[PDB]
């Protein structure tokens, strides 16, 4: 995240991180004891993936963290890396073992589909992630935040040379310094509905973080809600 | 008294009823609470909640 400020403890508990050969390759959204949601791009590969709950500064051991280890990826039926590899980008992991709910550990909401497309229409919604905090630049230590407004749809088109399907929307800042970037990808887009957080859409990805005339480019979450909720079911 | 109005002012969800009435709702691991519009936690750490003291 790109201009954005660092979150307190516990602020987004819902967040993952995924680790691999690389820390904070990407993040992830706890749907559930058992289930994260993530963008497919960033588990395409058989690779293995420690997902870390309770994360807050990503080089210091806080008590809060929670280390799983992914039994199995579910990318959606649709995602196909061979032909576009930011289309139908969500996906699935299934943990090892339960993760253990507390005040630091606390699941997303996810409306239905109707309801998700409302809240994604209010505007605005919260990103976070531990991704690069310059274009090019370091990785954060301690999570970081950051409000983005929804782009129209033909600002969005005119701002890049790639397809932008319906399964997408653009948030950002027509002035650039406030934005997702690599790292991000794969973490919650949330809205806020009278102090409660719900899942609007997964991070996925963008060309010059922050780059004035460019935005961050999401995954629609109304779209896979009903994909979720059954592939999830405890 | 409409969902299409401040959302019938229901907290979360709403469904338009019979007698120009609305019938409010909420997510998993909340319950509709005696006013008929709040949504209260029903279980220990319901989704979406902040909870840590931000103090
Ligand atoms: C907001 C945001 C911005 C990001 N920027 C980067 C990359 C640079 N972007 C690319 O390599 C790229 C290109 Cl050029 C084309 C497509 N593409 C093709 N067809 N559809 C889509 C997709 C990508 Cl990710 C990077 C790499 C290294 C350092 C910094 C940034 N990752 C990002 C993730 C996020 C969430
Ligand atoms: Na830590």
């Amino acid at each position: 995240v790109v201009g954005g400020e660092d979150a307190k403890p516990g602020q987004f508990p819902w967040q993952v991180v995924l680790n691999g050969k690389v820390d904070a390759f990407c993040g992830g959204s706890i749907v559930n004891e058992k289930w994260i949601v993530t963008a497919a791009h960033c588990v395409e590969t058989g690779v293995k993936i420690t997902v870390v709950a309770g994360e807050h500064n990503i080089e210091e051991t806080e008590h809060t963290e929670q280390k799983r280890n992914v039994i199995r990826i579910i990318p959606h039926h649709n995602y196909n890396a061979a032909i576009n590899k930011y289309n139908h980008d969500i996906a699935l992991l299934e943990l090892d073992e339960p993760l253990v709910l507390n005040s630091y550990v606390t699941p997303i909401c996810i409306a239905d589909k109707e309801y998700t497309n409302i809240f994604l229409k209010f505007g605005s919604g919260y990103v976070s992630g531990w991704g690069r905090v310059f274009h090019k630049g370091a990785s954060a230590l301690v999570l970081q935040y950051l409000r983005v407004p929804l782009v129209d749809r033909a600002t969005c088109l005119r701002s890049t040379k790639f397809t932008i399907y319906n399964n997408m929307f653009c948030a950002g800042f027509h002035e650039g310094g406030r934005d997702s970037c690599q790292g991000d990808s794969g973490g919650p887009h949330v809205t806020e509905v009278e102090g409660t957080s719900f899942l609007t859409g997964i991070i996925s990805w963008g060309e010059e973080c922050a780059m004035k005339g460019k935005y961050g480019i999401y995954t629609k979450v109304s779209r896979y809600v009903n994909w979720i909720k059954e592939k999830t079911k405890l | 008294v409409t969902c299409n109005i401040k959302n019938g002012r229901c907290e979360q969800f709403c469904k338009n009823s019979a007698d120009n009435k609305v019938v409010c709702s909420c997510t998993e691991g909340y319950r509709l609470a005696e006013n008929q519009k709040s949504c209260e936690p029903a279980v220990p750490f319901p989704c979406g909640r902040v909870s840590v003291s931000q103090t």
